[PDB]
């Protein structure tokens, strides 16, 4: 599932 | 002490923006879990994300304490002219990507309803189908621009 770690771009 | 915007109440669906550089230009869908009461020690709200989780195995939706100014209501429902609107170069759009909406600008339209979108903050150039885009709107002074 998506997390901030795998959503953020930097 | 603080006069909350009327849309902000426990249970309310919202779009959530972040202050973190890696989230510049994004809106993630979520819901309000708690707000400052007239009886309150905070000025902040707690929200729960709809598509972001604490853990990658997805047991618990992410919750965060955020500033009121990070929240806006769900973007207006796509009207009937807006379904008739062709997306054009120069249009400000949000693209659905990594399960949230990211603001960019259409730089090229190709056939079969596909477009290329430039993202300024991340210096990215990414192709999307029409059904992955929405026309960008801003929540300003308690109302949408362009309005409903």
């Amino acid at each position: 599932a998506r997390t901030k770690q795998t959503a953020r771009k930097s | 002490r603080i006069r909350l915007p009327p849309f902000l109440k426990p249970g309310a669906a919202v779009e959530i923006s972040s202050n973190e550089s890696g989230f510049r230009g994004s809106w993630y869908m979520g819901k309000v879990v708690a707000v400052p009461s007239s009886d309150s020690t905070t000025t902040k709200c707690e929200v729960e994300y709809t598509t972001l989780f604490f853990d990658k195995e997805g047991r618990k939706r992410l919750r965060e304490v955020v500033d009121v100014g990070q929240l806006r209501p769900p973007a207006p429902a796509v009207s009937e002219r807006e379904k008739r609107r062709e997306v054009a170069v120069g249009d400000d759009v949000d693209a659905f990507y990594s399960d949230g909406w990211w603001e960019g600008t259409v730089t090229e339209v190709m056939g079969d309803g596909r477009m290329s979108v430039y993202f300024r903050a991340s210096k990215e150039q990414i192709r999307f189908r029409r059904d992955e885009l929405r026309f960008h709107r801003e929540w300003v002074n308690g109302a949408w621009r362009p309005p409903i």
